[PDB]
């Protein structure tokens, strides 16, 4: 509440990686850059593919001819 | 632009004709057909043709001998005994 408190950072390294000396990169892994750069195209190619693709199924296409169908 | 008014008509380009893909359906279907059927009749076939004997190159004796039958050893004797006039 009105102390401030203590533990100055939190206990524990994040996945396990003994933090560098400062003012060093964290060395990233020989596979990182391969990884996060698929992870990355996927994510994007499935965000702007799966909405940008005409909706077009049996689902839409029925609902039309239902639709127009039905009227008479 | 923009990038979905660009990602939009690249999907579009990216898919094919659907009427051609139906028409190669239906064309592939009867060829294959007519090629099944084509392949049956095939596998009825004998091993031994109906002819067989009848083939020229199953003979090779009716157009070799007479021309040897001429030949010292194989004459009828009464060939050797008239042909002197
Ligand atoms: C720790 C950090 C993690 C960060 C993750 C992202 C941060 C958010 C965390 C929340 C979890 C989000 C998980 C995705 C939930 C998506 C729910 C909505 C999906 C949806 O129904 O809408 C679709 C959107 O497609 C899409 O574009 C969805 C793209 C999702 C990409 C996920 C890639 C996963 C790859 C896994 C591969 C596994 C393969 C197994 C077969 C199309 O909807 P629509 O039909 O109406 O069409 C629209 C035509 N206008």
């Amino acid at each position: 509440w009105a102390t401030p408190g203590h533990e100055e950072r939190p206990k524990g390294y994040f996945m396990n990686r003994t933090p560098p000396a400062p003012g060093q990169s964290r060395k990233w892994e020989d596979w990182e850059l391969p990884c996060y750069i698929t992870s990355f195209l996927t994510i994007v190619i499935l965000g702007v593919g799966l909405n940008a693709k005409p909706d077009l199924s049996i689902e839409t296409w029925a609902h039309q001819k239902a639709l127009e169908r039905l009227e008479m | 632009g923009f990038i979905m008014e660009f990602a939009e008509n690249l999907v579009l380009r990216l898919m094919e004709n659907p009427e051609e893909r139906d028409r190669k359906a239906r064309e592939h279907i009867y060829e294959m057909h007519e090629r099944c059927k084509k392949i049956k009749e095939m596998w009825a076939l004998p091993i031994r043709p109906y002819g067989f004997w009848t083939f020229e190159r199953h003979n090779a004796q009716l157009r070799w001998d007479p021309q040897i039958s001429q030949v010292a050893g194989r004459r009828d004797p009464y060939d050797d005994l008239l042909e002197d006039n």
